[PDB]
């Protein structure tokens, strides 16, 4: 049975922080 | 109140467990009692307020949280095994079926955990609890943070952990769920470190040294210490079983990028998962015995 999927400073950039993160949350 | 022990599990750093019997209707549970003058322990209050708003097959559920005067006991359901016994049983095969199965379990608890903004931060094969029927779920979530406002085992931390990083997103998880697969194909911790200087060693002797095309802005972590140019086996020398879309879920775990570095939702999406074979039905994934 085959599986389907379904449905910043550059310190937090280097971290993964993105300031789109919060932009999504807020 | 209405819990009976039956059975004593171990000690930590926080608390005691022990199986415990709900006498209203005969369910097993597992009962962490916190073992000053600052009240509730911190852990179990953070384990509490986290579990409360969560809700999904793959995360443990907390059942109940009762106690006395600074002394507090949580009921989650009881878990028969964890990953890290899996791995270090030597009478189990881990076949590429197994593997995938617990990949997506972790991959699904992760994706409904980062959905809702809460950040793990502990992920290893002891805190990846398997029951009798298969389901893997995320526990132990003592040291779990949610993520959105502007750490982890030493051998499954990520670079960026390892390197100081106080703001980071899903990779920190990401980073340890490649570390567990690592562990889950070679039956062996994949980067067993002993300070957090020889955990970066390890991991850039095996990768290969990261350099600023692969993790722009890696010199601006806080604890950031250059290392030696590895070249890095290539990741079907380490892992010679992976096929190559195995491999290509590997790489895209253990990117040094963190946000190149694929989360929970793209690595479900990655054909690995949707390739022949099938992930195996946790009914049919080996115990520990
Ligand atoms: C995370 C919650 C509190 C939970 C739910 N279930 N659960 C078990 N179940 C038994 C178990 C799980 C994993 C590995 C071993 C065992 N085990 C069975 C018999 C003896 N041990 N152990 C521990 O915590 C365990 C792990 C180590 C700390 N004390 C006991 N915590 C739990």
């Amino acid at each position: 049975a085959l599986y389907e999927y379904q449905p910043a400073s550059p310190q937090d950039l280097a971290g993964g922080y993105t300031s789109s993160l919060a932009c999504h949350r807020a | 109140k209405r819990y009976e022990k039956l059975d004593f599990l171990g000690e930590g750093q926080f608390a005691t467990v022990y199986k415990a019997r709900d006498k209203n209707t005969n369910q097993i549970v597992a009962i962490k009692k916190i073992k000053a003058k600052d009240g509730i322990n911190r852990t179990a209050l953070r384990e509490i307020k986290l579990l409360q708003e969560l809700s999904h097959p793959n995360i443990i559920g907390l059942l109940d949280a009762f106690g006395h005067k600074s002394n507090i006991s949580l009921v989650f359901d009881f878990m028969e095994t964890d990953l890290e016994v899996i791995i270090k049983d030597n009478s189990l095969v881990l076949t590429p079926s197994h593997i995938k199965a617990y990949m997506l379990m972790t991959l699904q608890g992760l994706e409904y955990l980062h959905q809702h903004w809460i950040l793990h931060r502990d992920l290893k094969p002891n805190n990846l609890l398997l029951d009798e029927n298969g389901v893997l779920k995320l526990a132990d979530f003592g040291l779990a943070k949610s993520f959105g406002s502007p750490v982890v085992t030493r051998w499954y931390r990520a670079p960026e952990l390892l390197f100081g990083a106080r703001m980071y997103g899903v990779g920190v998880d990401m980073w340890a769920v490649g570390c567990i697969l690592a562990e889950l194909l070679l039956r062996v911790p994949f980067l067993p470190g002993d300070s957090d200087l020889d955990q970066l060693t390890r991991i850039f002797e095996t990768l290969g040294t990261p350099t600023e095309e692969q993790w722009p802005d890696m010199c601006s972590l806080p604890d950031y210490v250059t290392f030696k140019s590895f070249p890095g086996i290539p990741l079907h020398h380490i892992f010679s079983a992976a096929g190559d879309d195995l491999l290509d879920l590997i790489q895209g775990l253990f990117l040094f990028n963190p946000c190149a570095r694929i989360t929970a939702t793209q690595a479900l999406k990655m054909k690995y998962f949707s390739n022949r074979p099938g992930p195996t039905p946790g009914c049919q994934l080996p115990r520990p015995n």
